[PDB]
RNA sequence: AGUAGUAACAAGAG
RNA sequence: UAUACCUCUGCUUCUGCUAUU
RNA sequence: GAAUGCUAUAAUAG
């Protein structure tokens, strides 16, 4: 018979062409099971094995097993090196200075004068942050919270001041304390009284309790990271290991970063923090200009690079040097500032995680043994595996359960600052006046050096010594992924050049599905991702307007809202049914209320009630746009104060209707002891809404006041009482109580 | 009177010591950080989440509220709603059933006011409403990535101007500062503040629609002739990188708009026109057809009191007044005497560093005007001589000081750019250098008026000076005088110069600004080869096309007659794409490797495409008769608009195993139409004009010769020359 | 000092660059094409192009799962009666006695005349769905004190050869039919010209697919994950029949219910998203597995009865397996009509193209060729060792079924493979392409493409594929190499 | 059993 | 012990940084 | 004949 190859495609259209093709992004994606610690591990293993040949000391501050790695012995082998020479960095850092003059003081300046304005709730936008008062992951809003009230109870109120420098003081300061008392909750039984046989109940009440660590134990938690495993990493077979920091540590990241943007901003060859079609023109501008200043009759080559063992080997000691530069001529004060995210990450400290399990298939049993533990059982018991990672890292095992880790990058959060250290490579442009010049792009570890020579053999000679350059300030370039052919086709981040940037649709399909925010929200979202996809990635109009269907079926099942007309029975379809036959203008009904869809190409834009919103029934539009309806929650006067969430500025336009709904909050809390913090939840958000309630315009704009939050209110509703009476508004019986009540305060 | 509550509630609350120590310790900015503390992880897989909650009976979780007890327990055998309390809302959780039920069966609420809350909604519906759609077009379109506006604005104003009027309408008592910006717009808020007067919509939700159509949404975005937000909010089905699709918008557009893309075409028919004999008569054809949006540009520039040189020569070309009325964003000037000659010099600026503008020599006198406030500037280069200024508004009249002291471009002015400014955008584009300090030092006038210098005030009749305070002093600025006081016939040369009654040249097409942008409204050109005012790619990719449609009779023709069939109309707008400078020397080259093909036999059907249309402009030949040879053909555009002689190019490249022809990134077969005896015919003989191949590299001959080493061979001279990588031939001249 | 670092550092360190030749480029993955490993077995969640469909013409208007199970029995009342086990294969560790149990009891179940689809949680059911085979929890100081408690080796996946069944899928799926079963909701009605050559563009394309093999499994898929994610959540702690059925639209425009099989939902207490549920399937088949036998080693099959597939009489088997799945691949399965998009767009793309080079829309033209243009064709595959054209449509089909394959043979495996060997494709383009490249560590390379082959059908047959593609590329490209060589 | 794949689930908790 | 053929739970069994904004 | 530079819960990228 035939038999078909779909590779044959590649014959009739170029790969760079059809690259979408090479995407399988209809596939599910990689997710771990059970435990980071073996991955966690290796990371910890390697990290130091790229690093052995180094400076091996003891902390005299935590007693940690500290290896150093910078103005080390030159590598012998083309295996990841660590050894960055600090004099290639700071030449390297010269000469990026000389090429683009005044721009370190400028983005020093800039970046401080940032920091004076930047309040301590920037640090409150930030995922999960680990808390060290409870020694496990919090949301940052929580985990910054966690450390002010921490903080009060050793007399330090910088949070107070309402900028970051007077909290970030107080960080640094909480390290000479010489115990740190924090809050941790108990339950407390207690007899209510209540219509039962025995006529009480007992009910648990959390009380907060002082608990007390050393000078040594905070460090440690301060210098800690919580680690992980990557789940969804596309494109990838095994599976690695991630971290996330503490509340201390990533208030100093935050100056650290900033001013390397701003650095990274005014470089020719960055690809941070430009992103999607900017830096598509800045990359498509840039390539036009490096190719056509070619010598004429030579060669000009791109190597499409990749660096390997990224984090694993660059240095925070070489971190702090960069930062240490760039500061030359920034007052005494702003210098330090910087200084501290690269010293607190030379002295970190890493969580082994979750530890590992052992079974018996005779007995069926199973039993996690924790990472203290690790040392517990004989290494006999331990897989050959995990029994050599657990040998090679007893010279880094802290006997609390943690692992010293003075080299490396784990967490990696200089993005930007990393990026700079890799353009300082590609300033170099030659070395010994040979018969090369190289320059290139870089985001963050990926790059792609351009090289013009007079032959390709000359253009070899040059790609090695920048290969031999990148390794003197501790960047190993891949020699198995990177790869190099003659300049108007390459890859740089996923963005496929031939002759131009290809279009390379199955990369953002995933995002065609139902968002799961809610019915009303997701529909748009659907509808504005199907319209952007037209623009930026190349979707034809038959495409299009199939994507438009695809979604509506989605969405049909998914929120189980199929067409009124439709026979499909359902629990929510059997009322969707009767609104259709109550219903007269049925154009008018939304596709969540079994309604027909009306969308096309040219009116995704528009919001699907303003759409229908003509041709609703008067009833239908009346019920589906109630003011008071309460599956929105609007304000109000009895005792209305639920956990609210801050409403956000979404991108996507939508009307506020009764498809506008919330979910249930997950209940599996209710059966663990951190049931209390549920209470400490409706605490604040009973303060917050009376807060609001108070002033309205706080919802929309942060209210500013170093003062009581108390004392604001009280004057408020003072003032606003007093102009009632005098007004008309409010009666003098009433008066007499608004004065009497606000005395009592 | 909801005083008497909230202070009652006050003391409910203040009963929890847990509450009451919240109250007084955490501070008013502390708000920010308790608000966003919750329990609950951030949901990595909501799509999912989702999709496994909606099969639960009760996911969704209704607010404690009197309403919420007007949906029953259940509807016939539905559980609409369970008795079990949300965690969060602290109200009875619901099946989504209850929300079908609600629109079903539900309250009737009142819904006054909604259309007016979202007014901006309903506008962008009525754009689309009252639209009109033209022809939808297949060929090429060279889309560029730009920042433009997503959305149309009421009015315009930066974040923080907008915060603060949104405020005055919403929280008055809660505002802050008076700003001066709350004066600006005092008629926006009392508009705004009745039409949304009466409404029962949540406060929070009129806040960020007033944002919506106040606060700016400027984002990059592929776009190609069409800039104005109107036109972007439907760019989707504006074109794609293959088509294009004519649409009109709704209700308005802005004369401004209407202003800057008439310019645009202006120039691009300009561009293009230089390059035919008789320029006047195919502007003319073009101007007439010529369409901005739905209105014709001959009625545009009737209508329109403004525009550049470009605007006056297809206004003369036409038979409309001329206007001599200039724009330099907030300043508008009229020329009475003075001719401007642009010049590209390197400015050194105050903070030290280099930036490439255009300076405009000679001695020159204008009109200029700033809102209520006038006068007359004299300007020379790079130097204010003197300016004469009217009486009005105090800061209509400090602007004008300002904007007149950039636009006659004075070192001083430029020495005295002390800070941070950008020439270039942070996706590496440019940003127009005398634009960019108009806006630079509209702000920083004190630094301005310090590095400029003072002297004595005028002593005349009418006239006294003002000093820094922009008040009546004995000091003034060097050049600056304060008064009490406030259509000839011209015909246009064929060769395009707008000639005066007694010979002098007001005008010409060498005049007109260079720079190619981005048009805001939708310019179409109501004739056949309409694609001639294109892109250089658009126009490199349709004249090839034309080639290979008519290879056939073209190639044929050739064999007969010599320069026949080298005069294309195609040709003719691929040369408007081509350097002039260099154009003719192109032709040169270009025909003479075509002859030498014919001639000798020795023929190449794809190097025969590739230079055929550079065969139009009048050849330039050396002065030694022998042509021009060159490695590639630089045109208009960016470093990677060019084509190649040897190898292929980023615009045109061979591959011969596929026989695949590769024009800008589209594919065409070259199967049918090509020889059986030029598969392993060599290129080595249609690469350099009077070269032919002789035998393979002749290491005794030495390296390979550059264009100049080639060129300055005697006739019978052999030579070593490399095509493509690893493909070394031996060529005799 | 960089200059003088070079200078000391050791010359071992380098990027020990090669220019790349066709030569260098070795088949990825020798051990596929080793006969000692075994033949890679038939891994998919339901059957594909061994399905077999019961059709039963229906009202059009829809009906309860069970109802339609139950009419479409009624209809095949020979197939629902047979009650003696004919057992043909036999799965290693199965149980044909509680299997085919298991079977009878959804039948008669689905067949009853109560409104629940709830199974007893019997002897057989309990084993079928892995009853109480979760390890018990205990304290580390117990475990620790426990010598026999140890950790275990993981377990990796096991290395197998190259088999034709895979080739057989992609051949048979990519075919058409006369059956459509898209679901495609309604649009709004075309105004802009865009919209008017966006909807004449659909009717090619949609109906392209629609009328092919590939498009009906799709949806099969999409249908039953569906409903087996409906039931997972609602009825957690109950052993649910679900049926494994399709609605499907014949040229005459008449709707008919697919009855492909039953499947059996156990306990399904899914707190984590990749935490498992056991689905044990029982599906129909005119597939004899005795034919492939390598191909089956995890199903179990029992000879029902037989049925007419024209004028022949071909046996019915019943294709019985325990399988399972997790939270994310039923939601991941629910969004497997965007297979659609990533063929529909590339396709598009070509079409597109061509329109800009022509001047008017040549959608029609590629299809089927107009006054002015002759149809498009593709290099579609091989036949005996001499390449084969085939249409933009078949062109079309292949690309979609290859996208069908990515989500149902979607694992890591693949994403390390697809990913790494894009690497290499571009390699090749750029040889294609005269764009002379080098390499610095092409071994280190492949490792990275080869390490990803192991039990992966689709991966297996890609490495296959390739390793073909790659040899008739080798061939094209002696054309090239004198050229321009006098 | 099975899913699956460098480690898990095959219910967890009062 | 027991209530318990009862009750509660289904991302919380540690999910980072940065860009597209 | 220019600008106006920012900050999402999805997805992708590194």
């Amino acid at each position: 018979g035939m038999n078909i190859n779909p590779y044959f495609l590649f014959i009739d259209v170029p790969i760079q062409a059809a690259i979408s093709t090479t995407f399988p992004y209809t596939g599910v994606p990689p997710y771990s099971h059970g435990t980071g610690t073996g991955y966690t591990i290796d990371t910890v293993i390697r990290t130091h094995e790229y690093s052995n040949k180094g400076k091996q000391y003891i902390s005299d501050v935590t007693g940690c097993t500290m290896v150093d790695p910078t103005n080390g012995p030159l590598p012998e082998d083309n295996e990841p090196s660590a050894y960055a020479q600090l004099d290639c960095v700071l030449e390297a850092l010269d000469r990026m200075d000389e090429e683009h003059p005044g721009l370190f003081q400028a983005a020093s300046q800039n970046a401080m004068e940032t920091l004076m304005v930047t309040t301590v709730d920037k640090l409150t936008q930030g995922r999960q942050t680990f808390d060290w008062t409870v020694c496990r992951n919090q949301p940052a809003a929580t985990a910054l919270n966690t450390t002010i009230t921490s903080f009060r109870l050793n007399d330090l109120n910088g949070a107070d001041k309402g900028g970051l420098i007077p909290f970030c003081q107080d960080i640094i300061d909480s390290l000479d304390r010489p115990e740190m008392t924090f809050f941790s909750v108990k339950n407390i039984k207690k007899k209510l009284p209540a219509k039962n046989r025995k006529g009480f109940l007992i009910k648990r009440i959390p009380m907060k309790v002082k608990d007390k660590i050393t000078k040594v134990e905070y460090i440690k938690r301060a210098l800690s990271l919580n680690t992980m495993t990557k789940d969804a990493e596309r494109g990838k077979l095994k599976r690695r290991a991630i971290a996330t920091a503490g509340i201390q540590i990533r208030g100093f990241v935050l100056v650290v970063e900033n001013l390397a943007k701003n650095i990274c901003e005014n470089l020719e060859q960055s690809g941070l923090p430009v992103g999607g079609n900017e830096k598509k023109a800045k990359l498509s501008n840039a390539v036009a200009k490096m190719l056509s200043n070619c010598p004429p009759g030579g060669i000009s080559m791109t190597v499409t690079g990749d660096n390997t063992k990224w984090n694993e080997c660059l240095n925070p000691r070489i971190f702090l040097a960069m930062t240490e530069r760039i500061t030359r001529d920034s007052p005494i004060w702003f210098r330090d500032f910087c200084s501290i995210a690269p010293v607190l990450f030379s002295n970190k400290i890493a969580r082994l995680g979750k530890g590992f399990m052992i079974t018996s298939k005779t007995k069926r049993l199973k039993a996690q043994i924790p990472c203290p533990d690790l040392f517990s059982i004989p290494l006999e018991r331990y897989n050959e595996e995990t029994r050599a990672k657990l040998k090679k890292l007893k010279p880094f095992f802290n006997e609390e359960g943690t692992a010293s880790l003075s080299p490396g990058m784990m967490m990696g959060m200089f993005n930007m600052l990393s990026t700079v250290l890799g353009v300082a490579a590609l300033g170099i442009k030659n070395i010994g006046n040979k018969e090369y010049l190289w320059d290139g792009l870089q985001s963050s570890d990926d790059f792609a050096l351009f090289v013009n020579a007079k032959d390709e053999e000359t253009c070899m000679e040059g790609i090695n010594d920048f290969y031999r350059t990148c390794k003197l300030l501790g960047i190993n370039m891949s020699k198995k992924k990177s790869y190099c052919n003659e300049t108007g086709m390459f890859e740089f981040t996923s963005m496929f050049y031939r002759d131009g940037f290809v279009s390379n649709f199955a990369m953002e399909l995933p995002s065609f599905g139902v968002a799961g925010v809610n019915e009303s929200a997701d529909m748009a979202i659907g509808m504005t991702i199907i319209k952007n996809n037209m623009i930026n990635n190349g979707m034809g109009p038959a495409t299009a307007q199939t994507a438009i269907q695809l979604f509506i079926a989605d969405y049909r099942y998914t929120y189980k809202c199929h067409r009124g007309d439709s026979k499909v029975e359902g629990k929510r379809m059997k009322i969707i049914k009767e609104l259709w036959e109550n219903t007269k203008g049925r154009d008018g009904l939304l596709v969540a209320d079994g309604g027909p869809n009306i969308y096309n190409l040219r009116n995704l834009h528009i919001p699907e009630i303003v759409l229908k919103y003509n041709l609703m029934d008067p009833e239908y539009k009346g019920r589906l746009l109630h003011p008071q309806n309460p599956f929105v929650g609007h304000l109000s006067e009895a005792d209305i104060t639920p956990a609210h969430g801050p409403v956000k500025k979404m991108d996507y336009d939508a009307v506020s209707g009764t498809h506008s709904w919330r979910t249930k909050r997950n209940r599996s809390i209710l059966n663990t002891d951190q049931r209390n913090m549920i209470l400490e939840e409706q605490c604040y958000a009973k303060c917050c809404n009376l807060f609001e309630a108070c002033f309205n315009s706080a919802s929309y704009r942060k209210p500013v006041g170093q003062h009581s939050m108390l004392e604001a209110m009280a004057h408020r509703l003072r003032m606003d009482a007093r102009l009632d009476y005098e007004s008309g508004r409010m009666s003098k019986d009433d008066f007499e109580k608004a004065m009497a009540h606000l005395g009592e305060i | 009177g909801m005083t008497l509550a909230k202070i009652e509630l006050l003391k409910q609350l203040l009963r929890d010591n847990e509450a009451k120590t919240v109250l007084k310790q955490t501070t008013v900015d502390q708000y920010n950080i308790i608000r966003k503390f919750n329990t609950s992880r951030i949901e990595k897989n909501p799509s999912l989440r989702m999709k496994w909650a909606m099969c639960s009976n009760f996911p969704l979780a209704l607010t404690k509220g009197d309403m919420a007890n007007r949906i029953p327990l259940e509807y016939k055998g539905i559980q609409l709603k369970t008795n079990a309390e949300d965690i969060g809302t602290k109200g009875q959780m619901c099946s989504i059933a209850a929300v079908t039920w609600w629109n079903t069966y539900g309250p009737i609420g009142d819904t006054e006011g909604f259309e007016r809350v979202y007014e901006s909604f309903f506008l962008r519906k009525m754009r689309l409403d009252n639209a009109t759609w033209g022809r939808i077009t297949f060929g090429p379109v060279e889309r560029v990535r730009k920042r433009v506006l997503l959305n149309p604005l009421t009015k315009e104003m930066p974040p923080d101007e907008a915060s603060n009027v949104i405020m005055e309408i919403l929280f008055p008592k809660e505002a802050g500062i008076p700003r001066e910006s709350t004066w600006i717009h005092r008629e926006l808020i009392k508009e705004k503040r009745e039409k949304l007067k009466g409404t029962m919509i949540t406060p929070i939700v009129l806040a960020y629609m007033l944002e919506r159509e106040l606060v700016a949404r400027r984002r990059f975005l592929p776009v190609a002739g069409a800039t104005s937000a109107e036109f972007i909010e439907m760019l989707h089905c504006l074109q794609g990188e293959n088509w294009r699709q004519i649409y009109h918008p709704g209700g308005n557009k802005l004369t401004e708009s209407r202003s800057q893309s008439m310019i645009v075409a202006c120039r691009k028919i300009i561009r293009r026109s230089i390059v035919a004999s008789n320029p006047l008569e195919l502007a003319v054809e073009i101007a007439n057809k010529t369409v901005i949006d739905t209105e014709p540009l001959k009625s545009c520039l009737a209508a329109i009191d403004g525009g550049d040189v470009a605007c006056d020569i297809i206004r003369a070309a036409l038979g409309l007044k001329i206007r001599q009325r200039q724009r330099f964003g907030r300043l508008e000037l009229k020329r009475i005497s003075g001719r401007g000659f642009k010049n590209d010099e390197e400015i050194l600026i105050g903070n030290g560093t280099i930036q490439k503008i255009g300076i405009w020599d000679g001695e020159e006198e204008f009109h200029v005007r700033c809102g209520e406030c006038r006068g007359i500037l004299k300007k020379s280069k790079m130097k204010l001589e003197k300016l004469l200024i009217n009486s009005a508004k105090k800061e209509d009249m400090r602007d004008l000081i300002i904007l007149c002291m950039v636009f006659s471009q004075d070192t001083r002015m430029f020495q005295g750019v002390r800070g941070e400014i950008n020439f270039l955008n942070r996706a590496g584009q440019l940003l127009s250098p005398m634009y960019q300090l108009q806006r630079y030092f509209l702000n920083r006038s004190n630094d301005l008026f310090d590095q400029w210098g003072y002297e004595e005030s005028p002593k005349a009749s009418e006239l006294h000076g003002i000093n820094e305070s922009m008040n009546a002093s004995d000091y003034t600025l060097k050049g600056v005088v304060v008064t009490r006081n406030v259509t000839e016939k011209v015909s246009i040369t064929k060769n395009l110069s707008l000639i005066k009654r007694t010979g002098e040249v007001i005008m010409g097409a060498n005049d007109v600004s260079e720079l190619e942008s981005q048009a805001q409204l939708m310019i179409t050109y109501d004739t056949p080869k309409m694609w001639e005012m294109g892109t250089t790619k658009e126009l490199v990719q349709n004249t090839y096309q034309w080639v290979l449609k008519n290879l056939v009779t073209l190639k044929a023709q050739f064999l007969l007659g010599k320069e026949d069939m080298f005069q294309w109309d195609a040709f003719e707008a691929f040369e408007s794409i081509i350097p002039q400078k260099m154009a003719g020397q192109y032709s040169g080259f270009a025909r003479a490797v075509l002859k030498q093909m014919r001639d000798q036999e020795v023929m190449k059907t794809d190097q025969f495409i590739k230079l055929l249309p550079f065969c139009f402009s009048p050849p330039k030949l050396r002065s030694n008769g022998e042509p021009y040879q060159f490695l590639k053909l630089v045109l208009k555009g960016g470093g990677e608009n060019f084509i190649e002689v040897r190898k292929g190019s980023p615009l045109f490249s061979y591959n011969p195993q596929t026989e695949v022809l590769t024009i800008c990134g589209r594919m065409m077969s070259l199967k049918g139409k090509i020889e059986d005896e030029e598969r392993n015919r060599s290129m080595g003989n249609a690469v350099l004009a009077g070269f032919l191949v002789s035998g393979k590299y002749d290491p005794d001959l030495g390296d390979f010769k550059t264009i100049e080493e080639l060129e300055k061979l005697k006739p019978g001279e052999k030579a070593n020359i490399l095509l493509y990588q690893g493909k070394p031939v031996k060529v005799v001249k | 000092a960089i200059e003088r670092n070079l200078a000391r550092m050791s010359p071992l360190v380098s990027v020990t660059p090669k220019k790349l030749t066709w030569e260098d480029l070795r088949p990825i993955g020798p051990h596929i094409y080793n006969h000692e490993l075994p033949e890679v077995p038939y891994n998919a969640f339901l059957l594909m192009s061994d399905e077999l469909g019961l059709a039963n013409m229906t009202e059009g208007k829809s009906k309860k799962p069970k109802t339609l199970a139950k009419e479409c029995l009624e209809k095949y009342s020979t197939l629902r009666d047979q009650t003696d086990p004919i057992l043909i294969m036999k799965s290693e560790k199965a149980n044909e006695n509680f299997l085919w149990k298991l079977w009878r009891d959804c039948v008669n179940t689905i067949s009853n005349e109560e409104m629940s689809n709830e199974l007893q949680k019997t002897n057989y059911a309990k084993w079928a769905t892995g009853d109480g085979l979760t390890y018990q929890k205990i304290m580390k100081e117990v475990a620790i004190d426990d010598e026999t408690m140890c950790q275990e080796e993981p377990k990796i996946p096991n290395k197998c050869r190259v088999a034709a069944w895979v080739q057989t899928e992609m051949n048979l799926l990519s075919t058409l039919t006369s059956k459509r079963a898209l679901d495609l909701p309604e649009i709004g009605p075309d105004v802009a010209p865009v919209e008017h050559v966006g909807s004449e563009r659909r009717k090619y394309f949609v109906n392209e697919i629609n009328y092919c093999k590939a498009s009906t499994v799709m949806m099969k898929y999409v249908l039953f994950h569906t409903s087996l994610l409906n039931e997972s959540n609602a009825s957690m702690g109950k052993y649910k029949v679900i049926p494994i059925t399709n609605r499907v639209v014949n040229e005459k425009g008449e709707s008919f219910d697919m009855l492909y099989g039953l499947a059996v939902k156990g306990q399904s207490h899914l707190r984590g998203d990749t935490d498992v549920v056991t689905v044990v399937t029982f599906e129909f088949s005119s597939t004899d597995p005795r034919v492939d036998s390598g191909k089956w080693p995890k199903y179990t099959v029992f000879r029902i009865g037989s049925l007419f597939v024209s004028g022949r009489e071909k046996s019915v088997y019943l294709y019985c397996r325990v399988n399972g799945t997790n939270k994310i691949q039923m939601k991941w399965g629910m969004e497997a009509r965007r297979c659609l998009l990533q063929s529909m767009q590339q396709m598009e793309a070509i079409v597109e193209q061509e329109s800009s080079i022509q001047g008017y829309d040549m959608t029609k033209a590629c299809f089927k060729g107009d006054r002015v243009n002759s149809p498009k064709t593709f290099s579609i595959g091989t036949q005996e060792g001499k390449l084969v054209k085939g249409s933009f449509g078949k062109a079309l089909r292949v690309i979609f079924t290859k996208c069908l394959m990515h989500y149902v043979f979607g694992n890591a495996q693949l994403e390390g493979f697809s990913a790494e060997s894009r690497r290499l494709l571009l390699l090749i383009q750029a040889l294609k392409d005269r764009k002379g490249p080098w390499v610095f560590d092409l071994e280190g390379m492949y490792s990275g493409i080869e390490e990803c082959i192991s039990n992966n059908p689709w991966v297996i047959q890609s490495a296959y594929w390739f390793n073909e593609w790659l040899g008739f590329e080798k061939e094209g490209s002696k054309v090239l190499e004198s050229v321009d060589e006098i």
